[PDB]
């Protein structure tokens, strides 16, 4: 539960300029269609209040190495049942019927499930694996509004950061994919923020 | 619902997969 030295020194760098952020921002033209950027405010995206329906958008970006940290920002008041956090290839499908845990539904997402405190990958024929590990077994933790999402392309691995603590590797196995950040929602009228903060190349 | 959402709003999403 220690920070590699390599996320250390990233997380001490400046975070990049929004100008910079934009270019990492949620992709308008790769969302489910009952989501949207907001023309005001385009680190944000909105979701639609469509009854049974899991909504997905990845970002604009998809890594293939270095580090690269981002904030994701979601108010607990709008996660409703379902609130899913992580990254897709993209081929990885962006909607679903039914109010469900898209992201880490299938082989192509990999997703942290707040609420549930629950890692899923190809969720229809894995199980899910609890996160934090720490966690016995009914213990709450609680993710706060905002924390920070962690993927090295170069060792292959998804963890999060938060209120300041590594809360360790997520998932394993990423090496040679080409990953975009990804949420998977429920809530209607969610607005989730992405802010991409830094990136280190590999060496 | 238990989600904040309603049956009035279209499902722009499922009918574009349709």
């Amino acid at each position: 539960y220690c920070k590699p030295t390599r996320l250390d020194l990233l997380l001490d760098m400046p975070p990049v300029s929004y100008d910079v952020q934009l270019l990492h921002s949620w992709n308008n033209n790769d969302r489910s269609l009952n989501v949207f950027v907001k023309e005001d405010d385009k680190l944000i995206f909105h979701r639609h209040p469509v009854a049974q329906s899991t909504d997905a958008i990845r970002g604009k970006v998809g890594y293939t190495r270095g580090l690269h940290v981002w904030q994701i920002t979601w108010a607990m008041r709008q996660r409703g049942t379902h609130a899913v956090v992580g990254v897709a290839t993209a081929d990885a499908p962006l909607h679903s019927v039914g109010y469900t845990t898209l992201v880490g539904n299938n082989h192509e997402s990999w997703g942290w499930d707040l609420g549930r405190n629950r890692l899923y990958h190809d969720g229809k024929n894995q199980p899910s694996k609890t996160y934090p590990a720490f966690l016995e077994p009914d213990e709450t933790f609680i993710v706060p509004d905002s924390f920070l999402v962690a993927l090295d392309m170069d060792d292959g691995t998804l963890s999060f950061i938060v209120d300041g603590q590594y809360m360790g590797v997520a998932f394993r196995g990423l090496k040679g994919k080409k990953l975009y950040p990804v949420v998977s929602a429920v809530w209607g009228h969610c607005e989730i923020r992405m802010r991409y903060l830094n990136g280190l190349d590999p060496e | 619902d238990i989600n904040n959402n309603n049956n009035i709003v279209e499902d722009v999403e499922r009918k574009r997969e349709f």
